[PDB]
């Protein structure tokens, strides 16, 4: 799973045999990490007009 | 005892819980109200 973004600490819990997360118009929000039992929320970076 | 049932290709609503739980599902095949 590829992209871009932000990688921060989260509070959101998971089954045992969960690997990603999303958000509803099919948008990965969360990650957790192979090597420890951890999650991290993505958010973009920053951008504007 | 035991039981066996065969699966067909079909349509299914589940319904996602605060926790990430199924807690219920709708088979759009059944009847019109569904
Ligand atoms: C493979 O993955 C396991 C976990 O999935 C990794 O094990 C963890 O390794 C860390 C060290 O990098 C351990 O932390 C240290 O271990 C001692 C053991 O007495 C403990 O007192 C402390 O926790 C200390 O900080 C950690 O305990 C250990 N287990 C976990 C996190 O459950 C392992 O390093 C990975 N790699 C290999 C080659 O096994
Ligand atoms: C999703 O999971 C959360 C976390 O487990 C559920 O909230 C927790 O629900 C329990 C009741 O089952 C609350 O009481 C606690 O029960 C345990 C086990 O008996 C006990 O050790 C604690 O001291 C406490 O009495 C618990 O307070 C509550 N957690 C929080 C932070 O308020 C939640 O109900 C689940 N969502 C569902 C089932 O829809």
């Amino acid at each position: 799973l590829t992209g871009t973004g932000v990688l921060t600490e989260s509070n959101k819990k998971f089954l045992p045999f969960q690997q990603f997360g999303r958000d509803i118009a099919d948008t990965t929000d969360a990650v957790r990490d192979p090597q420890t039992l951890e999650i991290l929320d993505i958010t973009p970076c920053s951008f504007g007009g | 005892a035991y039981y066996v049932g065969y699966l067909q290709p079909r349509t299914f609503l589940l319904k996602y819980n605060e926790n990430g739980t199924i807690t219920d599902a709708v088979d759009c095949a059944l009847d019109p109200l569904s």
